[PDB]
């Protein structure tokens, strides 16, 4: 049983639009602390974080902790109902259904029914990472979709002062550069140089709810899987992690 | 190869 | 015989685009007060009548009072050329065909053969309405599509202080809820507690040419027809009787 | 081998989208004067004529005189990823690729393989054209869509005070008529009443590209070709050359 | 059921 | 007829 209020139901829906391509269904996890969410596709190459601390909610009223399983794709759809200017409601009682309201010019309440997910569960693992980047969604959204002309791999290189991805197929190339100089880049911490390739269906879906203006961190290592985080009204997060495509 | 996460956990 | 000009030529494009969604052909009488046009749709589940007095037009000039028969696809068509500057311009003289210009940056004349349309005619039966809903064309439009995620029919009920439409299907439901607390109410008068279904198909087209921001009135009681008109240019009036769905 | 700088690549990148439409490879002349490109398409029935002065250029390098050949629907492809703000290099050395980069917040390079493009080459012939006419590609355009709805082919006619295109079908027809009072119409210079018809199609491809605001020349004659003229950057001109539809 | 306006015509 | 360009080469 809980109340949370969400101040912009846009942006809200955008994340369960994100994930939601990735993932069919996914447990929700309503503590105290906030809203997690963690899960993997079904082939097992992309994992999803969310988390949405008790803070950046205008209203948080947990009265009983619980965990709720979710079909995402009708989610979205009422979700995506929702307009920039409503106010969203995410409310449970007892029993098994999820009241999903906007409030703006009227009150609009869908109610969604629950269903059984199995949480696999381990944490994250603390992995070496060789190269931070943190560069504009801009760059990323852009350069992501420049590779998807040429490949579907993008191969990501970090050395101390540039960060480049490229792709290449038949005859076809392209490279999307950045060095400290440049606008989008906003810091590349680099251990060692540190190269690995990644799937451009993952990353277009990843990237499909980051802003042009979001701050994206990546970090990766040398045929390491790629963590990616953005942030959620600043103190919330969505981290993917991202196994690469090696050979 | 389009490795899985599995090794990673 | 005539020559009528409506400044703006989209809205009433937009008009005629509406009205072809439920009727394949139309006739429009041009009398000396205006013109008029009533129709019902070939399953005579809807009836549109339109009204547009002379007053609402920059020119009205009709030397010779006339019924036309209109294709209204083939009509729409050609309004969909209208731009927003342009100055409509709707011109007969003894001929079969009538003539189309868009006055702006040139002057575009269609000419468009005019058919053979049988009207139907009793008027406007006085109906025991018991609830009166004035709400903003937003509210309107929105609910109608939540309610499509969830049936195909939807449920109207007025109550002395709220007014909700209702749809549910397979576990699914929304709810859309007005009080007169609310900014999208503007009006609500209720004999007796008031309840009818209607299809979300004919509401959807009804309510496309709908403004977001334009004052909706909805009349109906207990399973009877919903009477929905708006204004055009203020005196000109489109209304819509549509027949319920019972049980 | 050169290097030459465009600042902002949509604007180029409409020129070869339109092209690109008409054409399905071209020979790109780089000289110290300038780019030029000439071409018809396989039907022979429109020819193309791109002139970029080095004066339009923010930088303007050509080491080597050269004329390179490029597939035209996958330099749009590429061209097509340059945003607004974006600055557009196109560089070539020895190696038979063309270097497309552009320049905004990351540098994005990519690399196009080059073929083997057979230039026909005779000049545009001196035509005897009968009539000159400007206008805004606002009333181009429009009225080329207009037409469409009626017909597979326009009329131009045009005589010392107006400049009509009309296009007639089964029963419908349309006329676009501008007169030296019109905004849309600059110019009108007619040595004799002239006459031409011209295919929609072609047309439509043609004006794809220009701008509402655009000044657009049209000159042609009693059934000869429509020459339709349109400036880049000012100094830049892209010239069609589309032969007359008789009878 | 879909209703038809004849009973109100 | 759609004319070709030819006889004005």
């Amino acid at each position: 049983p809980f109340e949370v209020v969400f101040d912009g139901a846009k942006e809200f829906a955008d994340l369960i639009a994100t994930a939601s391509n990735l993932i069919d269904e996914a447990a929700f996890k309503f503590t105290e602390e906030g809203i997690s969410m963690r899960a993997m596709d079904p082939s097992r190459v992309v994992l999803i974080d969310l988390n949405l601390p008790e803070s950046i909610f205008s209203k948080y009223e947990v009265e009983e902790p619980e965990t709720i399983g979710i079909n995402m794709d009708q989610f979205k759809k009422i979700l995506k109902r929702g307009k920039a200017k409503d106010t969203l409601i995410l409310r449970k009682g007892d029993e098994n259904f999820l009241e999903i309201t906007f409030e703006g010019t009227a009150k609009r309440t869908f109610r969604l029914p629950l269903i059984d997910v199995e949480e696999l569960e381990l944490e994250l693992p603390e992995l070496p990472f060789t190269a931070k980047v943190v560069l504009l969604g801009e760059v990323l959204k852009e350069g992501i979709k420049d590779a998807s002309l040429v490949s579907d791999a993008i191969k990501f290189i970090a050395k101390e002062n540039e960060f480049t991805m490229k792709a290449e197929g038949e005859t076809n190339e392209v490279e999307i550069r950045l060095t400290l100089e440049d606008e989008g880049l906003l810091d590349l911490e680099v251990e060692e140089e540190t190269k690995s390739a990644y799937g451009i269906r993952y990353l277009s879906d990843m990237v499909k709810g980051i802003g042009k203006a979001d701050e994206v961190i990546l970090r990766f290592g040398n045929e390491m899987p790629l963590q990616m985080e953005y942030m959620i009204r600043d103190e919330g997060r969505l981290t993917f992690l991202l196994a690469p495509r090696v050979e | 190869k389009q490795r899985t996460l599995e090794s990673w956990f």
